[PDB]
């Protein structure tokens, strides 16, 4: 009342900012409460695992850094094959802290490290849509990023990954780059190459930033509005970025030999030989100017964002993690709800408005889009932009419908802004829905309250019970956690940077039992562990993505003779029952997952020997594994780790 | 044939330009000058070191790229575009581009 | 040249994409029903060509309604004109918002 | 393989002509720096950008990146309190 | 701690009052003297 | 070995914390371990200890039992 | 006797040699980096069998320990430093200038 305009304005400005922050921080705080916080999943157990060997020793002793607990016959250098954006994002916010007094633990600013950066997204996104159009329009974006329910997947209380903090710096890119497009200054372009140093050090999909800067810049010189702002900004930021793009060690001299970063330079040099003949026209007449008028292919892993069926054909890795397949309408709708719609309402109000900034909005959600429709792990990228474009769309609809209203035909005005308040509601309570059912669930605690953690116990029994010297051969799957938690040196891990390693370890599985150990002596393995599953009917079962063994196995020169179609049953169907094919009631993978299995009754009323998983009666009933003897066998049979024997006293032929 | 244009040319911008202004031209000449030498001697032994002459050479075309952004914004023409941006807050921006620039430079060399 | 223009081919191709056409395509999926029944049972992403168009079409509308309103917002036209625009706006915006929502019920129950 | 070290040592004599050329060109064109003033904080912007570039090459020889940063972190604000009070009294000057 | 569903409900809650006050905030703003 | 720390606090509580390394002595075993025989036979295991049981001072709040990994959710 | 440095195959195969009771020899470790096992294995008719495995780890290089000022490279260092200065000069002629 009393209170001014202005006061009122930012109060309530600051009000709902705060509001935001607070609502978004405390929404990815599920899987915390409900079990303790520990880290999650196949990669946050690597980051993890190296922010704290760079916390308790300096930086300098991280940067180069051979860690021989990884492939254990080559082993794999952790100092330049990773990107240090996280784990130094991570140190220093622990350090400050340490210097305060704070004491807080390396395992506790790790885990809570996603959500507080999902707290930040909020405030440059609100930016980042107050420079498009007014502020009405950048709050009501805010709050829409913070409770995307896409975007919350890859972010929760204990996704220690750099998937929720590259988000961040995308947008700081963006806002840095809105801004050296809108004012033209040569600091904001700096500031703006000092973004794009930190996110690529961070985020390897930074190849985003220099395809999509490019694409900006020629739209905005084939439609004429190419002015002196964009060269300045563009030409500013190419140089500078790139040359602190190749300090990490990771990226090395990529920018410049590769065919991912030739647009940047590609439109470098026309940007050149554009000024360059504007300047000449300016300074001649119609006549004089008339008289005058190595580098590395498309590597494969970013190919397959282009052409969606590469993959399948070629690539037989990429292909087998569940999140690498196209999108459905269920799946935009389920993480995105009344955003989708939103979508073509604020492209509309952009094109009807062409600006410098905006064909870059235009731009990234039209590229964005198509990105995320190839694979759904790209839904990264296209929430964000897509909540800017809902921003921005939504609230020029209010602002519509806001004037004409009497107190600012009256009841169809207001019918509007009702049925906008209603919009929203419901899309706060679908996407709290979304993030409590679903997309939040603790990977290494299957649970149904009663709680599985085989995956732990079997670990720590690994860690305390083995010599210090053990070789624990698993699935690629696998590898990230048995040296955080084993601790032992797993003959491969989850980088998958030797496709024939890999290869070999899939040939020692699937195989016959004499050939199986004739390749588990060259590498000096001792245990081996495989998830049977079959007991709990876990999903994922070892024996469930052994068609991936069987396939990455038989593609390389080294073995060939395990061709797939041969474990098939004669109409070719994967049947793991009786009447299934010979060889692969003998295989290796088999033969260790169904050792002194076809007696327990898993079922009340069912044959004895049952697999809940598969729902079919095992084939080999009863054998005796020659090499194998057994180990540990976890209470729910969830994990089996055997032990290969060693080569006979005497000398005989078997064991 | 096509002489007697570029000899007009080269006359009307020794006329019709400021001074203080032609110098940045010369310096601009002399980096484009430096850059040159440092390609032709690329060609003509190759790289070994192959990060000593990129970043030897970037150090150039950063250098001149941000010269041409200070005659640009510097220039009085060009005032229209540019809104709120005067010849010294555009001088200490180069000044602090440059210095990023050669830090990096530095670094990345040998 | 024609701004709009251009926009139309973005929304087409919009709705192609959120159709699942990429995936169609890639992954054949069969547009029947195993009685015909269209959706899915319970896959978080599982799209027949029939689930994938339709759910589509939805959104497509879902977004021409609101153009359609704020565009009838203009002045100087007649109150005849006007009031049937408005209704086809307001009919796509509410009816492509509970169309999709029972959509999505229907393909995965226990929704909500 | 490396080339020949005369052929090294021409190119890195060559690589000092361009510099040269520039001076030999402004004594030319008609450049002075007459409108100095022996200002103080002229004279301390100056002393300071010339140290930060000498620092860049202390950086090269002996420093690492973490007492180079620092110490950059120091001359560089000295010289930007010094730059910005020059500047402001250039600006007004201009006017 | 704190139960899932008290958690729940006043995320719903904080969310409901956020985007009545952005609309608030609409109304003051287009209000503007 | 036994580590037993005792952090006193003059607001509140006192809060003591132990960590506890633990081995079985006697009869290290050799071959085979065999969850099945387990389950399935009594007469199995009767050198192992399946539990123990600590006696608390009567007054502590709340007690967790967590491992160097995490949280364990077996005890009563 | 045959010392083997070997990763899954022999990359250095040597003799041995005695000196003061003890075998020893001395080598250059091989380029390639990994994990690699002291090997010596003796095995001869009518003996004992030795099987001696002790193992290594020879990590690549450190970013302190490359070669720097390089006299191929001369001309680059030079230029870099030749911007330095010529920056320099032309910010004095740049701030303080009087127009003819
Ligand atoms: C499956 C797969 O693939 N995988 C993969 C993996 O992956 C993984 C990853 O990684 C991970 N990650 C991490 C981080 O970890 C994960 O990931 P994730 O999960 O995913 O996560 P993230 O990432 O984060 O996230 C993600 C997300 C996503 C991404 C998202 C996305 C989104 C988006 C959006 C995207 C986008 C897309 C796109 C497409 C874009 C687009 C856009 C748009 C818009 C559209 C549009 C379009 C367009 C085009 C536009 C257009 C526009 C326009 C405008 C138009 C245009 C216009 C125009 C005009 C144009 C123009 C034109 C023109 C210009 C033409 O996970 C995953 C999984 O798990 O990874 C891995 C890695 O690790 C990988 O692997 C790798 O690989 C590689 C390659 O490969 C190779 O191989 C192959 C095969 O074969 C082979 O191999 C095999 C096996 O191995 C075998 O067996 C066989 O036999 C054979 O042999 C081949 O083929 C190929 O070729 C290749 O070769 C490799 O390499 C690697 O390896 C490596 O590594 C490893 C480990 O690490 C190791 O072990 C090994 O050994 C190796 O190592 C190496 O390397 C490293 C690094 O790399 C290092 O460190 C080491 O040491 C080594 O190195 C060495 O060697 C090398 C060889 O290469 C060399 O090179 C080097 O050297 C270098 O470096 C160094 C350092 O480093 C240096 O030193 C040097 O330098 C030096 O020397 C030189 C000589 O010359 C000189 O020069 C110089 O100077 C020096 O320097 C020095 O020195 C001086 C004195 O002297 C001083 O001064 C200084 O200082 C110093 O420095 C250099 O050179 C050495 O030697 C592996 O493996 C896998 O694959
Ligand atoms: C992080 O880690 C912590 C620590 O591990 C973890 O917290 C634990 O969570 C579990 C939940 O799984 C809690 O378990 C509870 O334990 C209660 C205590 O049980 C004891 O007392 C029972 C009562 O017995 C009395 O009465 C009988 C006659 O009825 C009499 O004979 C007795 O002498 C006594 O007077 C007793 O029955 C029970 O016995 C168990 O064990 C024996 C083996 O010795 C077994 O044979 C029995 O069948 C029985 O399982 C035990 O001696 C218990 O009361 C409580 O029960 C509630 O829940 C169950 C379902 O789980 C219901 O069925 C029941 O009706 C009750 O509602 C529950 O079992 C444990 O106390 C926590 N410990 C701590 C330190 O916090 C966290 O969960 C972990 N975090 C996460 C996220 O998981
Ligand atoms: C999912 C994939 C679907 C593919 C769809 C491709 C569309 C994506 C490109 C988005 C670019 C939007 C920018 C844009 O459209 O600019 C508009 C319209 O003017 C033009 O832009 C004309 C050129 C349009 C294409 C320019 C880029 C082409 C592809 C980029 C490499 C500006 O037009 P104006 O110049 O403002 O209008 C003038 C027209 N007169 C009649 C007056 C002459
Ligand atoms: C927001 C912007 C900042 C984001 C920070 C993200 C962290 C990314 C750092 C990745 C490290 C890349 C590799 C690297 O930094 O090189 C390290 C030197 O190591 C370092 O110095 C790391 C310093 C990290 C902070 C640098 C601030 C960047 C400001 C640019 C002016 C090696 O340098 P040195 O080992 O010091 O060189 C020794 C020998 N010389 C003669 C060459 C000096
Ligand atoms: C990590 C945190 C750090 C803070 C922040 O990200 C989150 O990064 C800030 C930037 O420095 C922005 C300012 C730049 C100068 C700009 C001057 C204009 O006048 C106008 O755009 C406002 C102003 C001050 C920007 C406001 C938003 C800021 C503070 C951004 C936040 C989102
Ligand atoms: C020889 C094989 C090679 C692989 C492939 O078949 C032929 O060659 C691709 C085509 O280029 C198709 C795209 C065309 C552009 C069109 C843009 C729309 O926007 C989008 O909705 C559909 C999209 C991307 C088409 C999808 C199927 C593609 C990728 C086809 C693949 C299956
Ligand atoms: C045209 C100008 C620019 C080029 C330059 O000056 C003349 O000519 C370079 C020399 O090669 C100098 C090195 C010689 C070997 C000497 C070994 C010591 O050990 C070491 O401490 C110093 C070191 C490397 C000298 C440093 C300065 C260099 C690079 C000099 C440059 C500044
Ligand atoms: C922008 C800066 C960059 C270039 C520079 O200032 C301006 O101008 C260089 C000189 O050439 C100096 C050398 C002279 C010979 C002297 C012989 C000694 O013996 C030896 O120890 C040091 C050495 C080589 C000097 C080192 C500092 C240099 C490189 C100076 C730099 C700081
Ligand atoms: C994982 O296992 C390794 C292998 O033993 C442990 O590394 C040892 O750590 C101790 C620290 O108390 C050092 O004294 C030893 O020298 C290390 N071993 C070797 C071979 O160098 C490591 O500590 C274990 N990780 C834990 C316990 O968290
Ligand atoms: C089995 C796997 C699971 N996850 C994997 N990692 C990648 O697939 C991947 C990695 C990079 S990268 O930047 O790390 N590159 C190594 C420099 C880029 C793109 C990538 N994919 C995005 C779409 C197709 C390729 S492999
Ligand atoms: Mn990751």
């Amino acid at each position: 009342l009393r209170l001014s305009y202005e006061k009122q304005d930012t109060l309530l400005k600051l009000l709902i900012l705060s509001m935001a922050a607070v609502l978004s921080f405390s929404t990815r705080l599920f899987a915390v409460l409900r079990f303790e916080s520990v880290i999650h999943e196949f990669d946050p157990y690597f980051n993890y695992r190296t922010t704290r060997f760079l916390a308790e020793e300096g930086f300098y002793k991280f940067h180069n850094w051979f860690d021989d607990r990884a492939w254990y016959p080559l082993g794999r250098i952790i100092g330049g094959t990773i990107y240090p954006g996280l784990m130094i994002t991570s140190a220093a916010i622990y350090h400050v802290l340490h210097f305060f007094h704070i004491t807080i633990d390396i395992r506790n600013v790790c885990v809570f490290l996603a959500p507080l950066f999902s707290s930040f997204t909020t405030i440059v996104t609100y930016h980042l849509t107050k420079e498009l159009k007014d502020a009405g329009a950048g709050l009501l974006a805010a709050a829409m990023i913070a409770v995307v329910p896409g975007y919350i997947s890859r972010s929760v209380a204990g996704s220690y990954d750099n998937e929720g903090i590259a988000i961040f710096c995308m947008l700081l890119t963006y806002y840095m780059w809105i801004k050296a497009v809108k004012t033209g200054s040569i600091c904001w372009a700096a500031k703006c190459a000092l973004a794009y140093f930190y996110m690529v050090s961070s985020w390897g999909g930074y190849v985003f930033l220099i395809n999509l800067i490019p694409l900006h810049v020629l739209v905005l010189m084939l439609t004429g509005r190419f002015s002196h702002r964009i060269y300045v900004a563009y030409c500013t930021v190419y140089c500078l970025g790139t040359i602190l793009s190749m300090q990490i060690s990771f990226v090395g001299f990529q920018p410049v030999l590769s065919s991912e970063h030739m647009a940047a330079f590609g439109v470098f040099g026309l940007c050149q030989i554009h000024a360059f003949v504007d300047y000449l026209r300016s300074k001649l007449n119609p006549q004089q100017f008339e008289v005058l008028f190595k580098i590395s292919p498309w590597t494969g892993r970013f190919y397959s964002l282009l052409d969606p069926s590469y993959a399948k054909n070629n690539i037989p890795i990429i292909a087998s993690v569940s999140e690498h397949q196209p999108t459905t309408w269920s799946s935009y709708y389920f993480d995105l709800q009344l955003l989708v719609f939103m979508f073509p309402v604020g492209l509309y109000y952009c094109f009807s408005n062409l600006s410098d900034a905006r064909i870059f909005i235009i731009m990234y959600g039209v590229t964005s889009m198509y990105f995320s429709a190839v694979m759904v792990r790209l839904m990264l990228v296209l929430a964000p932009v897509m909540c800017i474009l809902s921003g921005i769309g939504v609230s020029q609809v209010l602002s519509t419908y806001m004037k004409n209203l009497d107190i600012s035909k009256n009841e169809v005005a207001s019918g509007m802004i009702l049925v906008m308040a209603f919009f929203l509601i419901t899309y706060t309570f679908h996407s709290t829905w979304v993030t409590s059912e679903a997309y939040s669930s603790p990977s290494i605690v299957l649970s149904a309250r009663i709680i599985f953690d085989d995956f732990r116990e079997a670990y720590y029994w690994l860690r305390h019970n083995t010599p210090e010297d053990a070789k624990v051969m698993s699935w690629w799957d696998y590898g990230y956690q048995i040296t955080a938690m084993a601790n032992r040196t797993i003959l491969v891990d989850n980088n998958t940077w030797n496709n024939t390693h890999i290869s070999r370890v899939g040939q020692a599985m699937a195989s016959t039992e004499e050939k199986a150990y004739e390749i588990m002596r060259e590498l000096d393995v001792s245990y081996v562990l495989v998830i049977f599953g079959g007991l709990t009917g876990y999903s994922s079962d070892d024996i469930n993505k052994f068609l991936w063994m069987v396939r990455i196995g038989g593609s390389t020169d080294t073995g060939k003779h395990i061709k797939e179609n041969d474990y098939y049953t004669p109409t070719g169907e994967f049947r793991v029952d009786r009447e299934g094919s010979p060889v692969l009631l003998n295989c290796l993978m088999y033969k260790m997952c169904y050792y002194r299995f076809g007696q327990v009754y898993t079922e009340a009323k069912r044959p004895p020997g049952f697999d809940r998983v598969r729902n079919a009666e095992i084939g080999n009933k009863d054998f005796e594994l020659d090499v194998l003897e057994e180990a540990y066998t976890t209470e729910h049979w969830l994990v089996r780790i055997y032990k290969v024997k060693d080569l006979d006293n005497r000398g005989l032929s078997r064991t | 044939s096509v002489v007697s244009v570029i000899s007009r040319f080269l006359e009307e911008y020794l006329s019709s330009t400021p001074q203080r202004l032609k110098l940045l031209d010369a310096y601009l000449l002399y980096i484009l000058l430096t850059g040159a030498l440092q390609f032709g001697y690329c060609l003509l032994v190759g790289t070994f070191p192959f990060n000593s002459f990129l970043s030897g050479f970037i150090s150039c075309v950063g250098s001149f790229i941000l010269a041409v952004c200070l005659r640009i914004q510097i220039n009085p023409q060009n005032k229209a575009d540019f809104q709120g941006i005067s010849p010294e807050r555009a001088f200490a921006d180069f000044l602090f581009a440059s210095t990023i620039l050669h830090l990096v430079v530095m670094n990345f060399v040998g | 040249p024609s701004a709009m223009t251009v926009y139309a081919l973005v929304v087409v191709s919009y709705f192609l994409i959120t159709g699942g056409i990429i995936y169609d395509v890639i992954v054949e999926p069969p547009s029947v029903g195993s009685r015909p029944v269209a959706f899915l049972a319970y896959r978080v992403n599982g799209q027949y060509i029939m689930e994938g168009l339709a759910s589509s079409f939805l959104f497509t509308m879902g977004g021409l309604g609101f153009i359609i309103l704020d565009r009838s917002n203009a002045p100087n036209i007649p109150k005849l004109n006007r009031f049937l625009l408005l209704f086809i706006g307001f009919v796509c915006v509410l009816l492509s918002f509970f169309m999709a929502r029972v959509f999505m019920r229907m393909k995965l129950p226990g929704y909500l | 393989k490396r080339p020949p070290t005369v052929v090294s040592n021409t190119f890195t004599a060559l690589i000092l002509s361009p510099l040269l050329l520039l001076f030999a060109l402004w004594i030319r064109i008609g450049a002075n720096v007459s409108n100095f003033t022996f200002a103080p904080s002229t004279i301390i912007f100056h002393l300071g950008h010339a140290a930060m570039l000498g620092l860049m090459y202390v950086y090269w020889t002996q420093l690492n990146m973490f007492q180079t940063l620092k110490y950059l972190a120091i001359l560089g604000s000295v010289t930007f309190l010094a730059g910005n009070r020059m500047l402001a009294q250039q600006a007004v000057k201009r006017t | 701690m704190i139960t899932d569903v008290q958690l729940a409900i006043f995320a719903n809650m904080l969310g409901v009052s956020l985007f009545l006050l952005v609309v608030l905030y609409h109304y003051v703003a287009v209000n503007n003297p | 070995s036994m580590t037993r720390v005792i952090e006193v606090s003059h607001w509140g509580n006192i809060a003591v914390e132990e960590n506890v390394d633990l081995k079985h002595t006697g009869a290290v075993l050799k071959g085979p371990f065999s969850r099945y025989d387990y389950q399935r036979q009594p007469d199995s295991g009767i050198s192992s200890i399946r539990s123990f049981k600590t006696i608390l001072p009567a007054a502590a709040q709340d007690v967790y039992y967590r491992d160097e990994i995490g949280n364990v959710s077996t005890s009563h | 006797i045959q010392l083997e440095f070997v990763r899954i195959d022999p990359f250095v195969r040597t003799f041995l040699k005695k000196k003061g009771g003890k075998y020893s020899v001395q080598f250059k470790l091989p380029d390639v980096y990994g994990v690699f096992q002291f090997k010596v294995d003796y095995n001869r008719l009518g003996y004992t069998h030795l099987y001696s495995s002790t193992q290594v780890s020879v990590r690549p290089l450190q970013h302190t320990q490359y070669e720097r000022f390089i006299p191929s490279a001369y001309p680059y260092y030079a230029s870099a430093f030749s911007m330095m200065l010529g920056l320099f000069i032309f910010s004095i002629v740049f701030l303080h200038m009087k127009e003819k």
